[PDB]
């Protein structure tokens, strides 16, 4: 998880916001599996009682 | 009416500007002389009219 973090300050200080009192906090990963043998999943597909 | 506020959304809100101003002067130039003859110092009968 690629985490990036910025607190008000001159951080975030621009041209468009000369003074600086926006921040924000993200965080993004990867992912993807590869199945390799198929066969030796199972599955058993039914209804539920309430 | 004029004076500078803010809000917690700060944006291109209060800007100002700065002035220089230049001054000058001039330089002239100043002179005089005087002239003698040999004989007027020779003879004259005061001794250190130099």
């Amino acid at each position: 998880f690629t985490v990036m973090t910025k607190m008000p300050g001159k951080e975030t200080a621009d041209r468009n916001d000369p003074y600086g009192e926006t921040g924000f906090s993200s965080i993004k990963w990867y992912y993807g599996i590869l199945v390799k043998r198929p066969e030796r999943l199972a599955l058993i597909k039914t209804v539920a009682p309430l | 009416s004029k004076l500078p506020l803010l809000t917690e959304n700060g944006g291109r809100v209060n800007r100002v500007g700065f002035t220089r101003i230049a001054r000058e002067g001039s330089i002239h130039k100043f002179g005089f002389f005087y002239e003698f003859t040999q004989e007027s110092i020779d003879f004259d009968s005061d001794d250190g009219l130099m």
